[PDB]
RNA sequence: GGGGGGAACCUGGGGAACUGAAACAUCUCAGUACCCAGAGGAGAGGAAAGAGAAAUCGACUCCCUGAGUAGCGGCGAGCGA
RNA sequence: CUGUUGGGAAGCAGCGCCAGAGAGGGUGAAAGCCCCGUAGGCGAAAGGUGGGGGGAUAGGUGAGGGUACCCGAGUACCCCGUGGUUCGUGGAGCCAUGGGGGAAUCUGGGCGGACCACCGCCUAAGGCUAAGUACUCCGGGUGACCGAUAGCGCACCAGUACCGUGAGGGAAAGGUGAAAAGAACCCCGGGAGGGGAGUGAAAUAGAGCCUGAAACCGUGGGCUUACAAGCAGUCACGGCCCCGAGGGGUUGUGGCGUGCCUAUUGAAGCAUGAGCCGGCGACUCACGGUCGUGGGCGAGCUUAAGCCGUUGAGGCGGAGGCGUAGGGAAACCGAGUCCGAACAGGGCGCAGCGGCCGCAAAGUCCGCGGCCGUGGACCCGAAACCGGGC
RNA sequence: GUGGAGCCUGGGAGUGAGGGCGCGAGCGAUAACGUCCGCGUCCGAGCGCGGGAACAACCGAGACCGCCAGCUAAGGCCCCC
RNA sequence: GGAUGACCCCAGGCGGUAGGGGAGCGUUCCCGAUGCCGAUGAAGGCCGACCCGCGAGGGCGGCUGGAGGUAAGGGAAGUGC
RNA sequence: GGGCCUGACUGCGAGGCCUGCAAGCCGAGCAGGGGCGAAAGCCGGGCCUAGUGAACCGGUGGUCCCGUGUGGAAGGGCCAU
């Protein structure tokens, strides 16, 4: 028996197509060119969420800092006074506190000038 | 050992006979694999860059042409050349084992002895060749046709009165083979058949 | 029983090995064959159970030993294959050659010898040969040793 | 087609009832003059090939 | 009566090389490819100046086995009753 | 046969019927019973054949005793040079024969691997001879054979078109619909083409005609873009648009970010290959071998060709092969043997599980898988060599 | 010392062009991104990740997947960051 | 743990070229099949932000298409660009 | 330096060095028949590590193993070189 590739190879190129939808110029377009863009797009993604994480923490500190200097201290200050103090509230709601919340981050900010 | 219903006129009588009990469900496959592979015919056939039309010329030169180099259009590279591996005739055909088609036969028949769908019958009736005289004959006998059956016997008017049949195989003795067994819901055979069948597994 | 019931055993009937078939397979591109040599060619190498890189090879550097014979070859004289006693304690009454072969003991066109292996027992045992401890237990033993030619 | 077997192999060396290989020492076939009688003596016996040269020469003898 | 033709198949008269021997010359490929002559629905062969050890067999042809045996071989590659 | 759906019944429903026929192809779809067939049967005046049946004809047929007439000549035979055989000069016979020499007619002559003897076999130098075997131009049957890049080079007006002085090379190209019902007629246009009308179940089935993918070109719509630095993405957020605590599209800003493959010590690499898309394209099969594995039997296992049966039915067939014993160059001996003076010393060899039963197993057979050997052996690619022709 | 430790019998391989760095030598000129050995290491195959502006082999560290959570390593904490 | 792939709990391993091993997906064809899906629409084609699967894929639904397709379990290869 | 001597042995070899193979090396001890020594003992060349060449083909001395129907022979095998 003879088997051709009839319809099989034209199913997985679609596929790729499909992903690779919104790409510029032939990186649509050609099966080729698609499957080059697709490796990139799923190495960067991978690393990206990986990066993500760093990259908000990074916003976070940024932003308890400001909030930290309209008391008279730093981050660095502030977050070993938290440390002695036993508060462990993060950094991703510290934020939210520090803009959502002054008057209750002054506090913390009391009780980490009090701790050292 | 085991217990086989036998009609006549006289009645439904029974019959003893043993034919082992614990039957072995890879050994059935061997037999069949075997008889389904030696019947095939072999007939697919290609052809190698060597048995194709074209000649032998190399289509234009090795070096500075500026195009692939190639050798002549029989090449399986191209299209309209020969096939790669491809398959030539073929003998499918090898010699199973003579015990092994032995318990084989032996364990397709008292497969469906176990089952209670083995039925060995004295003669066949009024049944002379015409298919309406089996369908009778069989009615007689529990045989509606909701369940196929493989028919054994050496009389040769009920084997061309029920050959017609949708729901029926039919045999001469010397003829008994396992896959004929079970694709077959039913075993229905004469005892001059089962005597055969006695002979072959012994 | 059924014939969509039929199956092999577990292991009975094992898929091949398919190389040259894409990355995720194991076995693409070069098809489990490494980079380049004569190993890698269609073709591939000299027959390695006797050529070893052009070297003297290591069975032509033993010496030959004994008679190969000479045209018109093989000289055709009588054999003989041995038989024990062990072998023979199946049988009884009388035990010659012709029976040994039917039994599928000893090989036909050959001379039987019997050798000393195993019981005697007391049979009439005919060949053409019997060896001095097979002579002892077989006479020892109330069988009766009968010789041919 | 059925394989040949090879016959300088068949004509130097024996395979054994347990499927060890043998052959003549190599070493005495002339300039003996200046050789001890320990040196030929020793090369008149047979030895045992080593595992993988001596799972070679099986193969090219494959009716024996 | 002959002549000439016919896809393969057959016999006979001629008869390579690449290649293999990890170089090459005996050897191999191979009496192959090919050329030529003749046959025919086939052709060849065929009624023992045989076999070769059986005190045996009994024209020839063809298949299986004998057997990759016996042997042949820069006793190499290989060849092979 | 009726009903029902449908353009169309063979679908579904209802009530039947045939079958030595329920192989298969068709008919508006999917039909045992509508058609063509199938099972089972019947058939040649004429020509071909006629291996079988019958008949004729040629041809075939005694025993002793004597005789020593005949029994295939440039032959046997010997030597020289070769070929054939498994035999390559080897102890080299046999068969054949180019050269030289050169018999005999049974008390003759050849052979049994130089030669000799003994013992056997056979009748050279004239011719013929069915069947069993080979092939497939041709006809038929059947496919775990192809399905228009496949299958023959050709499904079609192909050894054509075309290329070549010639030998020679050698393509492409199948599909409306159930039915042509192949679109009267009017309209714009020189025509082509189209718009209506019409046919059709369907006309993006309209003949440049089944399906109609992708590259590729176009129109329309949303989002977006003219201070911006880029392997073109990705992650985050925000704006706009769509669908209705959510998703989809788009992308302004910010973060990160050196194509793919091949080859390499190391490539984004200014090293190879690739314009893009589609289809073709590379680890196979036979026979041996060696491991592993799934089973059958087990001191046993197994048949090959063939023969019989089937016409997708299997059986017979024991010739032979492997195993049951090894050691030795061999004679030979044998659970031993070889070396040796040895009873020395060494090499290579020798010795299941449970209660007679089970269970296992030597070995062997078959299937499957990995790898090896021989084949072109994973696919493509030389420059060359040789033969016959042009 | 129970480790993707070790040993024995078999099946299947690939590799047999290495390269940088540290240390110990020879060669060279107490030259080479030089060459040849020894012990080690990494790259090779970790051109995945952090640091070193950028950079296979220097420092940190051996990436199963997901998280808008936490602690550190080298290196950093004036702005780019 | 239960008793042998029933699932649960706990613990450890899980970068990777040459390459070894294991388990699967799909394509053509055969048995299953005088069967079954199919004009109330076969295959194929175009969509989907839906479902199942780690993945190869498999479903489902809308449009196109107009006559084929083929299960559970097995068999065999001209089987994936 | 001297005396007597030929162990510059025949048949074997427990066990090891080295080592991919094949080779290379060292070797106590048993037996045959010897040499020197009162004896214990030593002696299978040389204080040691270089002075060498696997197989194929053949020569030579012996052995009396095979001897192509049989008895021989031809030719080969084995030991030595
Ligand atoms: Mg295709
Ligand atoms: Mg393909
Ligand atoms: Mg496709
Ligand atoms: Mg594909
Ligand atoms: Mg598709
Ligand atoms: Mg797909
Ligand atoms: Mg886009
Ligand atoms: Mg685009
Ligand atoms: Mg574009
Ligand atoms: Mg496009
Ligand atoms: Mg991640
Ligand atoms: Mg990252
Ligand atoms: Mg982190
Ligand atoms: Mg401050
Ligand atoms: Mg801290
Ligand atoms: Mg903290
Ligand atoms: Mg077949
Ligand atoms: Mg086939
Ligand atoms: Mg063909
Ligand atoms: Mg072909
Ligand atoms: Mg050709
Ligand atoms: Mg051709
Ligand atoms: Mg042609
Ligand atoms: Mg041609
Ligand atoms: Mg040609
Ligand atoms: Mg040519
Ligand atoms: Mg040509
Ligand atoms: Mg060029
Ligand atoms: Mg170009
Ligand atoms: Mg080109
Ligand atoms: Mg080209
Ligand atoms: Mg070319
Ligand atoms: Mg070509
Ligand atoms: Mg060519
Ligand atoms: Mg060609
Ligand atoms: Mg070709
Ligand atoms: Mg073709
Ligand atoms: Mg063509
Ligand atoms: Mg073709
Ligand atoms: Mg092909
Ligand atoms: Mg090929
Ligand atoms: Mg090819
Ligand atoms: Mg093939
Ligand atoms: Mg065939
Ligand atoms: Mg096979
Ligand atoms: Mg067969
Ligand atoms: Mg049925
Ligand atoms: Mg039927
Ligand atoms: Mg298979
Ligand atoms: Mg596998
Ligand atoms: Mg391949
Ligand atoms: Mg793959
Ligand atoms: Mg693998
Ligand atoms: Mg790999
Ligand atoms: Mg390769
Ligand atoms: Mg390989
Ligand atoms: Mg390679
Ligand atoms: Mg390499
Ligand atoms: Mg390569
Ligand atoms: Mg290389
Ligand atoms: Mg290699
Ligand atoms: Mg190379
Ligand atoms: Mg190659
Ligand atoms: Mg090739
Ligand atoms: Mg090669
Ligand atoms: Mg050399
Ligand atoms: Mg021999
Ligand atoms: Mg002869
Ligand atoms: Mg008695
Ligand atoms: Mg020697
Ligand atoms: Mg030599
Ligand atoms: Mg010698
Ligand atoms: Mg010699
Ligand atoms: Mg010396
Ligand atoms: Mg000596
Ligand atoms: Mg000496
Ligand atoms: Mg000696
Ligand atoms: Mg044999
Ligand atoms: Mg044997
Ligand atoms: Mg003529
Ligand atoms: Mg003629
Ligand atoms: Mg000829
Ligand atoms: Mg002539
Ligand atoms: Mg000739
Ligand atoms: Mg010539
Ligand atoms: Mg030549
Ligand atoms: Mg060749
Ligand atoms: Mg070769
Ligand atoms: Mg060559
Ligand atoms: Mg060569
Ligand atoms: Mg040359
Ligand atoms: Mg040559
Ligand atoms: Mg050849
Ligand atoms: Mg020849
Ligand atoms: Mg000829
Ligand atoms: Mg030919
Ligand atoms: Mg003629
Ligand atoms: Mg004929
Ligand atoms: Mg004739
Ligand atoms: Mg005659
Ligand atoms: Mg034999
Ligand atoms: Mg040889
Ligand atoms: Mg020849
Ligand atoms: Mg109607
Ligand atoms: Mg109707
Ligand atoms: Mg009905
Ligand atoms: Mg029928
Ligand atoms: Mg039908
Ligand atoms: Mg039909
Ligand atoms: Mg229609
Ligand atoms: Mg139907
Ligand atoms: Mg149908
Ligand atoms: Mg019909
Ligand atoms: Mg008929
Ligand atoms: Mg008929
Ligand atoms: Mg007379
Ligand atoms: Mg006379
Ligand atoms: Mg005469
Ligand atoms: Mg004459
Ligand atoms: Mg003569
Ligand atoms: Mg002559
Ligand atoms: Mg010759
Ligand atoms: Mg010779
Ligand atoms: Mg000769
Ligand atoms: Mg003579
Ligand atoms: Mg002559
Ligand atoms: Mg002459
Ligand atoms: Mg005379
Ligand atoms: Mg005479
Ligand atoms: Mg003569
Ligand atoms: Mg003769
Ligand atoms: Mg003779
Ligand atoms: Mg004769
Ligand atoms: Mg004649
Ligand atoms: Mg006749
Ligand atoms: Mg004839
Ligand atoms: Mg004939
Ligand atoms: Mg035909
Ligand atoms: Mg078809
Ligand atoms: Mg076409
Ligand atoms: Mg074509
Ligand atoms: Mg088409
Ligand atoms: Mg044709
Ligand atoms: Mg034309
Ligand atoms: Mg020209
Ligand atoms: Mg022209
Ligand atoms: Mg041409
Ligand atoms: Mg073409
Ligand atoms: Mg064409
Ligand atoms: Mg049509
Ligand atoms: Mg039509
Ligand atoms: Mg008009
Ligand atoms: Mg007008
Ligand atoms: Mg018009
Ligand atoms: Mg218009
Ligand atoms: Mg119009
Ligand atoms: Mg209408
Ligand atoms: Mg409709
Ligand atoms: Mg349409
Ligand atoms: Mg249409
Ligand atoms: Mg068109
Ligand atoms: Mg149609
Ligand atoms: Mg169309
Ligand atoms: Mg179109
Ligand atoms: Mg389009
Ligand atoms: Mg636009
Ligand atoms: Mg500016
Ligand atoms: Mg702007
Ligand atoms: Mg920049
Ligand atoms: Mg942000
Ligand atoms: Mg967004
Ligand atoms: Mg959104
Ligand atoms: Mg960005
Ligand atoms: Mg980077
Ligand atoms: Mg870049
Ligand atoms: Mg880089
Ligand atoms: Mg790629
Ligand atoms: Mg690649
Ligand atoms: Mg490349
Ligand atoms: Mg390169
Ligand atoms: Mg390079
Ligand atoms: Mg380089
Ligand atoms: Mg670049
Ligand atoms: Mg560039
Ligand atoms: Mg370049
Ligand atoms: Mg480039
Ligand atoms: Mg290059
Ligand atoms: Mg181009
Ligand atoms: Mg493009
Ligand atoms: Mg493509
Ligand atoms: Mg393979
Ligand atoms: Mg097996
Ligand atoms: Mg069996
Ligand atoms: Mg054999
Ligand atoms: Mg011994
Ligand atoms: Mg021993
Ligand atoms: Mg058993
Ligand atoms: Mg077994
Ligand atoms: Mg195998
Ligand atoms: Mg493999
Ligand atoms: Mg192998
Ligand atoms: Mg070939
Ligand atoms: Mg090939
Ligand atoms: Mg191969
Ligand atoms: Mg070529
Ligand atoms: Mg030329
Ligand atoms: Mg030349
Ligand atoms: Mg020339
Ligand atoms: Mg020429
Ligand atoms: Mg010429
Ligand atoms: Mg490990
Ligand atoms: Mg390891
Ligand atoms: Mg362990
Ligand atoms: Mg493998
Ligand atoms: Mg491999
Ligand atoms: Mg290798
Ligand atoms: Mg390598
Ligand atoms: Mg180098
Ligand atoms: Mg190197
Ligand atoms: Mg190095
Ligand atoms: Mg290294
Ligand atoms: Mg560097
Ligand atoms: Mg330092
Ligand atoms: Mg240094
Ligand atoms: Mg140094
Ligand atoms: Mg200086
Ligand atoms: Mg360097
Ligand atoms: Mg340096
Ligand atoms: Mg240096
Ligand atoms: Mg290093
Ligand atoms: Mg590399
Ligand atoms: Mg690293
Ligand atoms: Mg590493
Ligand atoms: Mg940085
Ligand atoms: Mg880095
Ligand atoms: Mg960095
Ligand atoms: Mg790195
Ligand atoms: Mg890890
Ligand atoms: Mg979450
Ligand atoms: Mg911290
Ligand atoms: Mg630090
Ligand atoms: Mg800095
Ligand atoms: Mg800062
Ligand atoms: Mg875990
Ligand atoms: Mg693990
Ligand atoms: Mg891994
Ligand atoms: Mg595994
Ligand atoms: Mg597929
Ligand atoms: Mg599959
Ligand atoms: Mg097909
Ligand atoms: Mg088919
Ligand atoms: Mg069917
Ligand atoms: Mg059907
Ligand atoms: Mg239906
Ligand atoms: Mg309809
Ligand atoms: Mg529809
Ligand atoms: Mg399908
Ligand atoms: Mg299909
Ligand atoms: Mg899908
Ligand atoms: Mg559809
Ligand atoms: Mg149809
Ligand atoms: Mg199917
Ligand atoms: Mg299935
Ligand atoms: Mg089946
Ligand atoms: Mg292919
Ligand atoms: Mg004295
Ligand atoms: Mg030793
Ligand atoms: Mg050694
Ligand atoms: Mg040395
Ligand atoms: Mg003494
Ligand atoms: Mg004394
Ligand atoms: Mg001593
Ligand atoms: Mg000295
Ligand atoms: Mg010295
Ligand atoms: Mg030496
Ligand atoms: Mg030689
Ligand atoms: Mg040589
Ligand atoms: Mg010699
Ligand atoms: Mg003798
Ligand atoms: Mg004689
Ligand atoms: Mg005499
Ligand atoms: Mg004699
Ligand atoms: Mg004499
Ligand atoms: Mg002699
Ligand atoms: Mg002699
Ligand atoms: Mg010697």
């Amino acid at each position: 028996p003879r088997a051709k590739t009839g319809v099989v190879r034209r199913r997985k190129h679609k596929k790729i197509l499909k992903l690779a939808k919104g790409y510029w110029g032939l990186r649509s377009k050609s099966f080729r060119k698609a499957r080059e863009t697709l490796f990139a797009a799923g190495n960067y993604a991978y690393a990206h969420r990986k990066r993500r994480k760093r990259d908000f923490r990074r916003l976070w500190i940024v932003r308890i800092n400001a909030a930290c200097r309209q008391h008279g201290l730093n981050y660095s200050t502030f977050i070993h006074g938290l440390k002695k103090a036993g508060i462990e509230v993060d950094r991703k709601n510290l934020a939210d506190l520090a803009v959502r919340e002054p008057q209750v981050f002054a506090e913390l900010v009391e009780r980490a000038k009090a701790a050292q | 050992v085991y217990q086989i219903p036998v009609l006549s006129p006289s009645g439904r009588r029974e019959l003893a006979a043993d034919l082992p009990a614990e039957i072995n469900p890879h050994l059935l496959w061997e037999v069949v694999r075997w008889q389904l592979a030696k019947r095939r015919r072999g007939t697919a056939s290609t052809k190698t860059r060597g048995e194709v039309a074209y000649s032998g010329r190399k289509i234009w030169p090795q070096k500075h042409t500026g195009r692939a180099r190639h050798g002549d259009i029989g090449a399986p590279i191209f299209v309209g050349g020969g096939v790669v591996f491809g398959p030539k005739p073929r003998d499918y055909s090898y010699t199973l084992p003579k015990k092994v088609r032995k318990k084989g036969l032996a364990m397709a028949v008292a497969d469906r002895a176990r089952e209670g769908k083995l039925l060995l019958v004295e003669a066949f009736a009024g049944v002379n060749g015409k298919t309406k005289e089996f369908l009778a004959w069989a009615k007689e006998a529990g045989l509606d046709g909701s369940e196929s059956v493989l028919l054994v016997t050496g009389n040769e008017l009920v084997r061309r009165a029920a050959r017609n049949l949708p729901w029926v195989v039919t045999l001469a003795p010397e003829g008994l083979n396992v896959y004929d067994i079970v694709r077959t819901e039913r075993l229905v055979m004469d005892l001059d058949a089962w005597e055969v069948f006695q002979n072959r597994i012994g | 029983m059924k014939l969509s019931d039929l199956r092999p055993n577990p292991g009975a009937n094992k898929r091949r090995k398919r190389v040259g078939r894409g990355p995720g397979s194991g076995h693409g591109k070069t098809a489990t064959r490494g980079h380049k040599g004569q190993k890698s060619r269609s073709g591939g190498l000299k027959d390695p159970r006797r050529f070893e890189g052009g070297r003297s090879t290591t069975l032509m550097r033993l010496p030959k030993r004994g008679m190969q014979g000479q045209v018109p070859g093989e000289i055709k004289r009588p054999r003989y294959q041995g038989v024990n006693l062990k072998d023979l304690a199946r049988f009884e009454g009388e035990v010659t050659p012709e029976l040994l072969v039917r039994a599928g003991l000893l090989k036909k066109g050959y001379r039987l010898k019997i050798l000393g292996e195993g019981e005697a027992k007391p049979l009439k045992v005919v060949a053409h040969a019997f060896s001095k401890s097979a002579l002892e237990k077989l006479k020892a033993a109330g069988g009766e040793p009968v010789l041919l030619e | 087609p059925k394989m040949k077997t090879h016959k300088g192999a068949k004509k130097r060396v024996k395979i054994t009832a347990s499927g060890k290989v043998v052959a003549m020492k190599t070493g005495k076939r002339h300039l003996n003059w200046q050789k001890s009688g320990k040196e030929i003596r020793q090369k008149g016996r047979k030895f045992v090939l080593a595992k993988p040269e001596a799972e070679r020469i099986k193969l090219l003898l494959p009716y024996e």
